[PDB]
């Protein structure tokens, strides 16, 4: 009985961690996308203007 | 700042030298060529970005179908007298629909 | 380190490379439709004249 | 009775894994085809494109 | 140091390894039931239609 009481909490906490990690992976992918977009926009803006020597 | 003015003179003389070293058509053609290659690279980057867009759309549309599958499984389980599998199936559908929502937003 | 994670990692790579090629074509100057539609319309009226006679 | 109850459980799990591996090997082939097509498409669009020197 | 104590020690080890594999499957995402029940119900109505005709 004690062991099953422990196992229930362990399962719940592991599920919470798994949800956090899935969110982390999704955020990572979208952050890569946003960073690529930002770098492309920066190169574009730099090439357009006649800025600098 | 007298040393600064001396350095200014040293720099201006070198600038005059490099400006007299510049042929007109050679440098013009190279200015065009460099712009061309930069445009090459920029077009490739924009292609990568636009591509990530469709790739995002793909996972979105696919999580949608997986959600529909889990819903149908929940229904079928509820039609056979199993009140345990249907609950987990509904929960999985809810998770995948949340994911689809986020994917839609980012798309 | 699992076989499936390696499989998924390369799968996503391949899909991105397909998408990149698609996008590159659109940026280069797509030309696999404007001509198809014309051919279709032209062969359409050609079929009508052939069938008629 | 114990042997039969356990050996049947193992067969269900083996069957699931067999479905899983075969899924990957048929995907492997078509993905390799898709990848080769994408690689080739990109090279031809760049070469036949007038952009660059 | 007795043969039986060695036998029991390895027996308990093996049983734990079976239990570990079982638990690992449940944590990974069990899938050896949700499909079986569906197949069963579907073949059920298929048997009814076959028997009827």
């Amino acid at each position: 009985a004690q062991q099953r009481t422990m196992s229930e909490n362990l399962r719940r906490n592991l599920a919470a961690l798994e949800a956090k990690i899935s969110e982390a992976k999704t955020k990572k992918n979208m952050l890569q996308a946003r960073a690529k977009a930002a770098k492309a926009n920066a190169e574009l803006q730099q090439t357009l203007g006649g800025l600098g020597t | 700042a007298l040393f600064d003015r001396l350095g200014r003179v040293v720099r201006a003389n070198l600038n005059d030298l490099v400006s007299k070293a510049e042929d007109p058509e050679k440098v013009l053609e190279q200015a065009v060529i460099d712009m061309q290659e930069d445009l090459v690279q920029l077009r490739q980057a924009v292609a990568r970005t636009i591509a990530e867009e469709k790739r995002t759309e793909q996972r979105l549309n696919q999580d949608t179908q997986e959600a529909k599958k889990w819903e149908d499984r929940a229904k079928l389980a509820l039609t056979n007298g199993e009140e345990n599998l249907a609950r987990e199936a509904l929960a999985r559908k809810k998770s995948l629909t949340d994911t689809a929502a986020a994917y839609q937003t980012q798309l | 380190s699992s076989a499936t994670s390696a499989f998924e990692r390369m799968e996503n790579k391949v899909l991105d490379m397909e998408a990149t090629s698609q996008a590159a074509g659109e940026l280069a100057g797509f030309g696999i439709e404007n001509q198809f539609a014309q051919l279709e319309a032209s062969s359409g009226v050609e079929d009508e004249l052939a069938a008629l006679k």
